[PDB]
């Protein structure tokens, strides 16, 4: 989990983000991934930081980055839409 | 506790093992059955595999009622079982109704029984089509079942080797109106049509159904008739 | 001797004199198939024919034909049959036909269709348009059941002759051919071996005499004692435990 | 020079004699197929004008089917 | 290792066996029921028209089930014969319950549940048989229904059989009659349906079947009609073919 | 797999099914069983001589006898018609096997005289198998 | 099939080249001959004896065989677990028996490019008929000895060409007793029955598991040259081992070298042997879920 | 279908600018799928013989593992033919997927002599790789059914015309006896009928020769006692 | 393929050179590379993995709001009796491509201009869409959906 938090630190410091956010929630959101895919997450939060005019990346830019890459980019854009659990 | 069928449809929709059971029937033997105007004549040609076998032991022509004769299409060890079933079923009709059962009732009931045996799978379906006859209420009748639970009705009907050849030979040779000895005449004519040359009193074996009732003939009178029946 | 004499009749006669066939007029036959248990000396009998005619022997192990290509197998078949068309008194021998003969089932596979086409190179090219002239075909297999019934019609191969397990003068006389170069004495109870044997081929009597001699090497008996032969019977009749499915009866 | 043919396909018709001869004056029982092949090969090859006064066709291919033997 | 599927979905969202049952349906003979207010008819096709038979059965597709209700059939025969024995057991059971005949729909829904129990479980082959329903009641009069292997049932006015009857249904949408309960309009109409869609040359009577079911004075009689009026329906319908070729 | 070879279907189509019109009279193809073709061979139009060739029968069977037994020496008076009056089904090529087993059986005796044992032993070397008769159903 | 010198002009066969060296084979000839005396083979000493009586004495004295007058042996099969030691007869008979040690492997008979199985085999043994006609070590013969099939779109019909060409060129065709076939298969059940019969490989020499003291013994062979503290009881070690082959005796002993190498000890320690005894619990995992 | 041929071909032959005066594009090929050419070899050959340059039937599938891709990778050699012989019409019957894709590389809107007329024809199931089976790739898609008794009657007039004829014949009976050919069962009935008049010394060819010819051509139904369904 | 050596070990080497040269070394900098397929299954995932290929963009078939502009602009250059409604064509076919819009919007002009009519009736759109779309799996065979 925490090597992934370390890579969150690596690709977090290497770009313009906001230093008021967390990453353990994202390491929970990443079960099985490479740090290159973590970099794809960080660049995708960069893409939401392009859409809105953002240079201090919020938590939600990473939230939509992971919900993009792992969920809305797994096969199509729909792995969920059933509750049944919660 | 298996058997939640065994039979699936083909991707064509057909049922393969039933067709292989029909292959097991048609790859067997040729015999003959002819309905005449008065009774129904059934005939086999039972030659032994060796020169040793007693022909007084096993008998292909078998009555179920005193006015109902029957033969089959396949193997004896199945045939004795389903015969025993049909015997007991006819006894059930006679216990209910105290009256000799019409043949079509055995057609519906026994054909439904064999249809049940096609249904499930832990068992094979019986590779037998039946040749049923009985002189019930003035009219004699001749009914041809299948392994697959259905049935038919013929003026004459054969099965097995050269079945289209013997069948067309009945279509050419026989007609609507004959007699009993005429039916035995064209029955031997279609019997030796594809049988071997050695056909004695003990090879052929005939059972008839007069309106007076079933009569399993003996090799005495078979030797009296089939000693050059033309 | 029935196989020697009658197989001698179907093989040796139309090269010694094919004109007695022509005094009759009728064409001589073509070939046959030997069967029975494996290793009973089908190859050894073929080597006896190889000693008898001494002329034109083309003997193929007949499973090294399919390398990984399709018609390469056929092209080797055509080349061998053209060489057989070249030389007049050619003799063919083939063994383990089941890896190259096979059986045609419904086509759902992808590697013995090659054996079907190659098998059809046999179906045509044992007959062809031109018949083979003085080109005999000696066939030997272990299971003659799984071969094609299209092959099993006569004319191509005339007859399927059975080779059995060795009888007691086969065990004995073949054993005494194997008891030749042996530094024995007046000790050799052969029926200790043979009656303690239960059917053993010529190479199994190589096993009996050879490993009995290996027990003669045990404690370095430079002579040959009889009791080592019974030891060889113990070892080999003990070693028959791993072998089953003793027969294949064709057709 | 120009040579319009080239060597062969594979075997090229055997060219002389290897024709095994037993079909016209000698054959055991194929009168339907001998009769029809005769009708469909030999009578086309000479009587082309019988394909004219009735005006029928040239012949084409054919198939046989029979067990091995 | 021996379960074929017997009770399973496609890995997507459909069903395996029922499709192939419908593949077994369309390769059969063809029946039809017509729009008639005063009774209702059915037309059927004699499979196995070989000549050496007996034909002493007086019905092959028709099964007059209770008193005033019958049914055609299409599919495996004796399975459906079990369904007729069971069906007459159920409606006749209902009659034993009430001394009143069935209202003719809940019987059909019951049989759809019977096939349906084989669709969900049972580890077996369901019935690939679709069949017809005719009758009369106190609440809708003469009725027309269609069975399915899916456990569905259709409340019809003009029914459908498989590939031999798809163009028939296109004809019935093309030749929809309405208001006319005159049975002979449906007789020449159905003689046109089997005249085209069946490949029987000139519509031989021994390849076809017609049976009606008409209200008669409190009896609701069923006419398993003979063949001579079928012959004059053939001559009448080919006379209508002469009327069709008047325009040349 | 080897669908590339499966070039053969489009080969026989593209080269045969489509007409030459003037050349190659009657390519002849032959084998008992046909699960092979027919839309491409026995066709509307194509069938100019594309004719199925079924089996022979009797009334020439003793002429198979008559022709092939002229090869051997025939002794003097051992007759031949005596054996086809019966179900034999001994497909042409096999009467030659009867003549080779029978005649060469007399060559085991080295006698060109042919007698009825050559008939009977060539009913005991040939098609006698399978099951001569089952003869029921 | 020879390299010859030919004139560019007259096209005359001028000289024979002394450069027919044969790629891979002449490289397959082990020229180093590493030493292995029979002190290393612990636990298979009866197999040493039947080994020598089977193999070493046909190299020395065929008069021991043919004054008695039968035959020499033909091929010996070595099998068992793959840590019991099949290299030990190869290097032991290499160094100890003074003959040209030739080796051969299993996958050294499979090249993508095909056309015959009769060049590397036939020029390998026909190579070895002169400069190595006494010792040939086939290794992993079970990798190519595959039980044949009658099936489609699966399996190999090749290999066996190399192996029946091995038997073919070697035996029967001028049968000379100038060759010793040594094969060490890990398993036997994949091999054909036509490869083991009576003269293909005459013997079936199985190698059982090192019971206790061949584990401590061969483990001590690994710890012979390493600096070992005398606080080591090999019977404690190999006794608390269960189901180890000498691949795992070696694995535990070298892993005692590496676990002893982690902290930087001056010598091997018995704890580091005991740590090797459980080199990461074989398959590790260790979830104590459900076992409580 | 011939009128559809007039649409797909002849208006881009005769008046392409009167069609493009509207401002839309042209269809290219009909995909004549049915019994092995059903009015197809002599049909599209006989008709498009009469366009005087504009039909170069390269036939496009003959040595298919050699005419396609072997030597002509980007089979566009054919397309250089069809451009530099701008009155032309191309016909065809893993490489097939490749060359398919280069067809789609040219004919998806990137085209010199406008549409040519590329045509493929096969039969019985169209389960080739469906990246061709987009309709924007093949516009016209025409099944070939069995012709009707009117059309079987007309072809019966066509190939019955050139024979030695006997007066007093009904052809509607014979076309009625047809189950529906692929074009010319007519021709087989004519050839077997005249063959019946040939083996026999006959120079009048009555309808009986034709009916025995039908009986030779059309046969084979059997095997009762399987009347399930 | 035909013009080829050993198949499994030819394009493995070329696509291997693509894997090395495409997105291995030789500093990308600013070199845009866009590739396109229709299916996905034969793709070796060694290029699908990130670093090499970053975005994988699918394409759906268009919805009815976007259909009206394609139907309209494909009909923007033709004389048309505008009393007919395109919304039947926009609603009816559920999984059209734009080539279906193209083929119908040309085909109806083939049916009106088939009879020299400059403007198009609705039944020419009926014959147009029934001419373009074929083998509509609705009833017949099974049509279990009803
Ligand atoms: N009938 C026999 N007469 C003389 N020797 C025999 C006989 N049968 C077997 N042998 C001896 O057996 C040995 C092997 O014979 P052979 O090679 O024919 O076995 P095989 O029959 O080919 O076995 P397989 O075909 O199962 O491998 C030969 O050396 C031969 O001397
Ligand atoms: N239904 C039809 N309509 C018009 N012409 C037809 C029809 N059927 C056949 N023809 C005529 O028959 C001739 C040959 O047709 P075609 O080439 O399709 O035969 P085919 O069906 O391909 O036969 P096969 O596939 O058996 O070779 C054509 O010239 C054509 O004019
Ligand atoms: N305005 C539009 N809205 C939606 N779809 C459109 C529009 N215009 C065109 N299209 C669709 O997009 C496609 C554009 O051509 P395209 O390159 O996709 O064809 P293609 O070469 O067959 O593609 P491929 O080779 O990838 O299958 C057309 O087939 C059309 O259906």
């Amino acid at each position: 989990l925490e090597g992934r938090t370390h890579i969150f630190k690596i690709h977090a410091r290497s770009m313009s983000v906001e230093r008021d956010i967390r990453f353990e929630l994202l390491a929970r959101l990443c079960p099985n991934s490479t740090g290159a895919e973590i970099r794809s997450v960080c660049t995708e939060a960069g893409m939401f930081a392009i859409r809105a005019r953002r240079k201090i990346a919020t938590e939600k830019d990473f939230l939509e980055a992971v919900n993009k890459v792992i969920k809305s980019y797994a096969k199509f854009s729909a792995t969920p839409r059933y509750m049944t659990y919660n | 506790g298996y058997s939640f069928s065994l039979t699936t449809f083909s991707p064509s929709g057909k049922l393969v093992q039933i067709e292989y059971a029909l292959a097991a029937v048609a790859g067997g033997a040729p015999s003959v059955g002819i309905k005449a105007a008065n009774g129904v004549v059934l005939a086999t040609e039972k030659k032994q595999k060796s020169i040793l076998y007693d022909e007084r032991s096993v008998h292909k022509v078998e009555p179920i009622t005193k006015h109902i004769g029957l033969v089959y299409s396949g193997m004896g060890p199945d045939y004795r079982v389903l015969v025993h079933r049909a015997r007991k079923l006819a006894q059930q009709y006679y216990l209910v109704y105290q009256e000799p059962i019409p043949t079509a009732q055995l057609v519906q009931r026994v054909a439904s029984v064999m249809q049940e045996y096609t249904q499930s799978g832990g068992v094979r379906p019986f590779g037998v089509s039946l040749l049923i006859c009985g002189w019930n209420e003035g009219r004699p009748y001749l009914f041809q079942s299948d392994p697959s639970g259905a049935y038919f009705a013929w003026k004459a009907t054969a099965m097995g080797k050269n079945y289209v050849n013997g069948k067309t030979f009945l279509e050419k040779r026989y007609n609507e109106d004959l007699e009993l000895e005429d039916a035995i005449h064209t029955a031997i004519l279609t019997l030796k049509e594809s049988f071997e040359g050695q056909m004695t009193e003990d090879n052929i074996e005939v059972g008839i159904c007069n309106e007076a009732g079933f009569r399993r003939l003996t090799p005495t009178e078979v030797k009296d008739y089939l000693a050059a029946i033309a | 001797s029935e196989q020697i004499r009658e197989l001698r009749e179907v093989i040796e006669l139309p090269l010694t004199n094919p004109e007695l066939f022509q005094r009759v007029g009728i064409i001589p036959p073509k070939g046959c198939l030997l069967y029975g248990p494996p290793g009973t000396g089908k190859t050894l009998l073929a080597r006896a024919v190889a000693s008898q005619l001494d002329c034109n022997f083309l003997k193929v192990v007949s499973s090294s034909i399919v390398d990984k290509y399709i018609g390469e197998s056929a092209r080797l078949i055509r080349e061998m049959f053209n060489y057989a068309r070249d030389h007049q008194p050619c003799i063919i021998f083939m063994d383990e036909i089941d890896a190259i003969g096979g059986r045609r089932f419904s086509e759902g596979t992808s590697a013995d269709r090659e054996i079907q086409r190659t098998l059809m190179e046999l179906l045509n090219q044992m007959d062809g348009f031109d018949t083979l002239h003085r080109v005999k075909m000696i066939m030997a297999t272990n299971r003659p059941d799984t071969l094609d019934p299209a092959l099993l019609r006569p004319g191509r191969l005339d007859r399927k002759i059975h080779i059995d397990l060795p009888n007691e003068q086969a065990r004995l006389d073949i054993l005494k051919i194997h008891a030749g170069p042996i530094t024995k004495h007046g000790e050799i109870d052969y029926e200790a071996i043979v009656k303690l044997s239960d059917g053993f081929n010529g190479a199994d009597l190589r096993n009996v005499c050879t490993e009995a001699g290996m027990f003669a090497i045990r404690a370095d008996h430079d002579f040959v004692v009889q009791e080592d032969f019974m030891k060889a019977v113990r070892k080999v009749a003990d070693s028959k435990k791993l072998e089953s499915k003793l027969d294949y009866k064709p057709v | 020079d120009v040579l319009p043919p080239e060597a062969d396909s594979s075997i090229m018709m055997l060219t002389s004699d290897q024709k095994p001869d037993v079909m016209y004056a000698d054959i055991g029982g194929m009168d339907i197929q001998k009769q029809e092949v005769r009708e469909a090969v030999e009578l086309p090859l000479t009587h082309f004008e019988l394909y004219k006064q009735i005006g029928i066709d040239p012949p084409r291919g054919v198939l046989m089917y029979g067990p091995p033997g | 290792r021996y379960d074929s599927r017997t009770t399973i979905f496609s890995p997507e969202g459909r069903l395996y066996q029922v499709e192939y049952a419908m593949e077994a349906i369309g390769h059969a003979g063809t029946c039809l029921g017509i729009l008639a207010n005063d009774g209702v008819l059915l037309a059927a096709e004699r499979r196995n028209i070989h000549k050496l038979l007996d034909e002493v059965f007086f019905s092959e597709k028709i099964y007059k089930l209770n008193e005033d209700m019958a049914c055609s059939v299409a599919g495996i025969t004796s399975d459906a014969n079990v369904l007729t024995n069971e069906l007459r057991l159920i409606a006749q059971r209902y009659l034993l319950q009430y001394q009143e005949p069935i209202p003719c729909e809940q019987l059909v829904t019951a049989l759809c549940d019977i096939k349906q129990a084989y669709t969900q479980f049972g580890g077996k082959r369901p019935f690939g048989v679709s069949l017809l329903y005719i009758g009369w009641d106190k609440h809708y009069g003469f009725q027309l229904y269609q069975s399915d292997p899916s456990g569905n049932y259709g409340g019809w006015k003009a029914t459908c059989i498989g590939n031999n009857s798809a163009a028939a249904v296109s004809m019935l949408k093309q030749d929809y009659k309405e208001g006319e309960m005159t049975l002979k309009s449906a007789l020449a109409l159905a003689i046109k349906v089997l005249n085209k869609t069946m490949d029987v040359s000139k519509l031989s009577a021994e390849k076809v079947e017609i049976a009606t079911l008409t209200r008669e004075n409190g009896k609701t009689v069923i006419r398993v009609l003979k063949q001579k009026e079928v012959e004059q329906l053939i001559k009448k319908h080919e006379e209508e073919e002469a009327k069709a070729e008047r325009e040349k | 797999g080897a669908d590339r070879e499966v070039r053969i279907l489009l080969e026989l189509l593209n080269q045969m099914d489509g007409f030459d019109q003037n050349v190659n009279v009657k390519v002849i193809m032959a084998t008992n069983r046909a699960d092979t073709l027919d839309p491409a061979l026995l066709r509307p139009g194509r069938l100019d001589r594309k004719i199925e060739f079924p089996l022979p029968d009797r009334r020439q069977k003793r002429l198979i006898f008559s022709t092939i037994t002229s090869k051997m020496n025939l002794s003097e008076e051992v007759d031949l018609e005596d054996y086809v009056a019966r179900p034999d089904k001994i497909s042409g090529a096999d009467i030659n096997s009867i003549c080779q087993e029978s005649g060469m059986l007399a060559v085991r005796e080295n006698r060109y005289i042919v007698l009825a044992k050559d008939f009977e032993k060539a009913y005991k070397t040939v098609i006698k198998k399978d099951e001569q008769e089952h003869e029921f159903y | 099939g020879d390299l010859v010198g030919v004139n560019k002009d007259s096209y005359l066969i001028l000289e024979t080249l002394p450069t027919e060296y044969d790629s891979r084979v002449k490289a397959m000839e082990v020229d180093e001959r590493p030493t292995e005396q029979y002190s290393d083979i612990g636990g298979l000493d009866k197999q040493i004896q039947e080994l020598v009586e089977a193999i070493v004495l046909p190299m020395n004295h065929k008069e021991k065989f043919e004054n008695l007058g039968i035959q020499p042996p033909k091929g010996v099969l070595m099998y068992g677990p793959p840590g019991t030691g099949k290299t030990l007869l190869a290097r032991a008979c290499a160094a100890q028996t003074k003959a040209t040690f030739l080796k051969l492997a299993g996958p050294q008979l499979v090249q993508m490019f095909i056309g015959d199985g009769a060049k590397l085999v036939r020029d390998a043994f026909a190579l070895a008929k002169e400069k190595a006609p006494s010792i040939i070590f086939i290794d992993e013969l079970d990798a190519i000895g595959t039980k044949r099939f009658d099936s489609e779109k699966a399996g190999d019909r090749e290999v066996q060409r190399t192996m029946l060409e091995l038997l073919n060129q070697l035996d029967g065709f001028q049968p000379n007793t100038q060759v010793k076939v040594i094969a060490a298969t890990n398993r036997v059940d994949i091999l054909d029955p036509a490869l083991l019969r009576s003269g293909r490989l005459d013997r079936k020499i199985e190698f059982p598991m090192p019971n206790e003291e061949a584990r401590a013994r061969i483990m001590q062979i690994h710890s012979r040259k390493m600096n070992v503290s005398p606080d080591v009881n090999y019977e404690e070690l190999a006794r608390c081992t269960d189901d180890f082959n000498g691949a795992q005796c070696k694995a535990v002993c070298v892993e005692a070298g590496m676990i002893a190498l982690r902290r930087g000890a001056t010598e091997l320690t018995h704890e580091d042997y005991m740590e090797g005894i459980l080199e990461v619990q074989a398959k590790k995992k260790a979830n104590l879920q459900y076992y409580a | 279908q011939i009128k559809e041929i007039k649409e797909v071909i002849e208006l881009p032959v005769k008046h392409p600018e009167l069609f493009e005066a509207l401002g839309i594009a042209q269809p290219k090929g009909v995909l004549l799928y049915g019994p092995p050419g059903t009015g197809k070899t002599l049909l599209a050959r006989a008709v498009a013989h009469h366009t005087d340059c504009t039909f170069i039937r390269v036939s496009g599938s003959e040595l298919v593992q050699k005419f396609i891709g072997e030597g002509a990778r980007m089979v566009r050699e054919l397309f250089v033919m069809a451009r530099e012989h701008a009155p032309s019409i191309i016909f065809m019957d893993s490489e097939v997927q490749r060359t398919m894709l280069e067809l789609l590389n040219q004919l998806d809107g990137f085209e010199a002599t406008k549409n040519i007329k590329v045509i493929m024809a096969t039969n019985r199931i169209d389960i080739l790789d469906s990246a061709l089976l987009r309709p924007g790739r093949i516009d016209r898609k025409i099944e070939f059914p069995p012709p009707n008794e009117e059309a079987r009657l007309d072809i019966l007039k066509i190939h019955s015309r050139k024979m030695n004829l006997t007066r007093g014949i009904n052809l509607r009976k014979i076309a009625e006896l047809m189950p529906g050919a692929s074009g010319a069962e007519v021709k087989g009935v004519c050839t077997e009928a005249g063959m019946y008049a040939l083996r026999e010394r006959r120079v009048h060819v009555t309808q009986e020769d034709f009916e025995m010819a039908v009986a030779k051509v059309m046969q084979k139904d059997s095997e009762k006692n399987m009347s399930i369904k | 393929y035909d013009s080829n050596s050993g198949g499994e070990r030819e394009i493995q080497r070329t696509m291997l050179e693509l894997l090395n040269q495409l997105d291995g070394f030789d500093s990308r900098g600013d070199v845009k590379v866009i590739m396109a397929t229709n299916r996905i299954e034969t793709l070796d995932p060694a290029l699908i993995r990130p670093g090499r290929i970053d975005r994988k963009i699918e394409f759906p078939l268009p919805d009815e709001k976007t259909k009206k502009r394609i139907f309209q602009i494909h009909t923007s250059r033709m004389t048309l009796a505008d009393d007919v409604t395109l919304d039947d064509l926009i609603m009816a076919k559920d999984d059209l491509s734009g080539a279906d819009i193209k083929a119908i919007c040309t085909e109806a002009g083939l049916m009106a201009l088939r009879e020299r009519r400059m403007k198009v009736t609705n039944e020419d759109f009926k014959k147009s869409k029934e001419n373009v779309l074929y083998k509509k799996q609705e009833g017949t065979p099974e049509g279990l959906y009803l």
